[PDB]
């Protein structure tokens, strides 16, 4: 049972340790790594470290930034992250690789005094620790009333905001016809851009009332915009 | 078989103790054992 | 020793261990302790 | 560096596919130690292939491995549903670090194939006032998502300043994901035109728009 730990939702420029916390099994002798996920991404390796921690190699996306460490003796690997970036936004997992457990000749060979070995995998693989590097803080959104261009469609603008989420309902909840909630990107000052705007026919451009009710959370700025052409 | 090296020093030889590395067995006869130790080069042979 | 939990003996790691072959007994048997010639 | 995988496969239930990892001779074609994960949503990668040929205990014997020189491939025969996820190759490398693939997006068919809605807004007259541009492109409706996008101002391909999202799910069963692009208002009216181009199975649709 590997216990990640240690993440947190952190500035660029900063610093953290993680923890995996190992139990089920002999951390002391057996050789780990530290696997990180970028939300919605592949698994960008970090680091690998020795059965007892001697060795500590590296992705060089993370060195010698986010450096490797474990103690044997508390069964708890480390991962001292220090002068963190946005790349760092990630879910950092504890894998194991090498080694073999030495059966030969119809016998469990072992290291110094019946320890495990690696397993060239996992009895329980990493959960993954998350570490979220943004940039922003609680900050109101800047919602637009997209003017319309049948079906040229309309809404609104929620750009600006951060963190998640805006909770975009139309004219007080009284339209909800074509309501298209899309997800919040992540844009270079650390807010968040979506629209959560209704496609609606071209006859109601401005002509039904379209208040987009932008209820922001952590910023508490519920902005009103009615959308015309 | 005996996995050994020239004892650590910083050169200016020019060794004769050995870092053994070698899979021994213990009081259970199953599982076995791997230590090392110090060894003078006349009690072996390569 | 620390799926379903192994063991060992207890004697493994103190001493050799024999068994004594069930043809001889431990029946006690007694015994008249004696003395020789001048005692 | 990372190993290279496809960016996505799909298949209707029932059919074989095949995911392909091609490193050098220093981490995929030097050693045997290629291995295989596949990942749910919102959960830890588990291991369906080790050694390259190996199968963990629990594996279905659907799932095969194989190396030929430096790409070894995973193959999936008998796609079910619950294959449906994403898929990462892990490689040793002549250093003794760990290296991991692109990673795959693999979609076992629900519905038939669709093509992507694609909608392009100009900056804002709001925003242009604010010493601020940008374009908004906006995809929606299509299947399985994914999508290469790709913004050119002219005839010319732009890489500065864009960011897109992840393809999400609607509630109508396809995909939508988004491009921005952020340009200076000099920029915008210096330009004569602006291109969105959505690359998806193989076919790219354009929108675009002008001063």
């Amino acid at each position: 049972r590997l216990v990640e730990s240690g993440g947190g939702v952190v500035q660029p420029g900063s610093s953290l340790r993680l923890s995996c916390a190992a139990s089920g099994f002999d951390f002391s002798r057996q050789g780990m790594h530290w696997v990180r996920q970028a939300p919605g991404q592949g698994l960008e390796w970090v680091a690998f470290i020795k059965y007892d921690g001697s060795e500590k190699y590296h992705a060089d996306s993370v060195w010698g930034r986010l450096s490797i460490s474990r103690d044997n003796s508390k069964d708890t690997l480390y991962l001292q992250m220090n002068s963190l970036r946005v790349e760092d936004t990630a879910t950092y997992f504890c894998v194991r690789e090498a080694g073999g457990p030495d059966y030969r000749n119809g016998y469990n060979y072992y290291d110094f005094y019946d320890g495990y070995y690696n397993y060239h995998y996992m009895d329980v693989w990493g959960k993954g620790t998350t570490v979220t590097v943004s940039s922003a803080s609680t900050k109101g959104p800047s919602v637009f009333p997209l003017a319309p261009s049948g079906t040229a469609a309309l809404g609104c603008l929620v750009k600006d905001y951060f963190p998640e989420p805006v909770t975009v309902s139309w004219n007080s909840g009284a339209l909800t016809s074509g309501v298209h909630t899309f997800p919040a990107v992540l844009q270079s000052s650390g807010l968040y851009s979506l629209s959560s705007v209704v496609t609606v026919p071209s006859s109601s451009l401005g002509t039904q009332t379209y208040i987009c009710n932008v209820n922001h959370k952590p910023s508490n700025t519920k902005v009103d915009k009615k959308v015309e052409p | 078989t005996l996995q050994c090296t020239n004892v650590t020093n910083n050169i200016t030889d020019d060794g004769e103790l050995k870092n053994c590395s070698f899979n021994m067995t213990t009081e259970l006869r199953d599982k076995k054992q791997k230590v090392y130790s110090l060894f003078y080069r006349l009690d072996v042979v390569q | 020793i620390n799926s379903n939990k192994e063991y060992r003996l207890i004697n493994c790691n103190t001493s050799a261990i024999t068994q004594a072959c069930p043809k001889v007994s431990f029946e006690p048997i007694p015994i008249h302790y004696c003395a020789p010639a001048g005692f | 560096s990372a190993l290279t995988q496809p960016a996505s496969v799909s298949g209707s239930p029932g059919q074989s596919i095949t995911i392909s990892c091609q490193g050098t001779s220093n981490d995929v074609g030097g050693y045997e130690s290629v291995s295989w994960y596949q990942q749910h949503p919102g959960k830890a990668p588990k291991v369906v292939i080790y050694d390259v040929s190996k199968r963990p205990s629990g594996v279905s014997n659907r799932f095969s491995g194989s190396k030929s020189g430096n790409t070894a491939s995973l193959t999936i025969s008998g796609l079910q549903a619950e294959d449906e996820g994403d898929y990462y190759c892990k490689s040793l490398t002549s250093t003794r670090r760990r290296v991991f693939g692109t990673g795959t997006k693999l979609t076992v068919l629900g519905q038939p194939k669709a093509a992507p809605s694609v909608t392009l807004f100009p900056p804002s007259s709001e925003e242009l006032q604010a010493n601020k541009a940008t374009l908004v492109c906006l995809i929606s409706d299509f299947y399985p998502g994914a999508v290469t996008v790709a913004w050119k101002a002219d005839s010319s391909p732009v890489k500065a300043g864009v960011e897109t999202t992840t393809p999400s799910k609607q509630s109508n069963n396809k995909y939508a994901a988004s491009s921005y692009l952020s340009l200076t208002p000099e920029q915008w009216k210096s330009h004569k035109s602006y291109s969105c181009q959505v690359t998806h199975e193989g076919s790219t649709v354009e929108k675009t728009v002008a001063p």
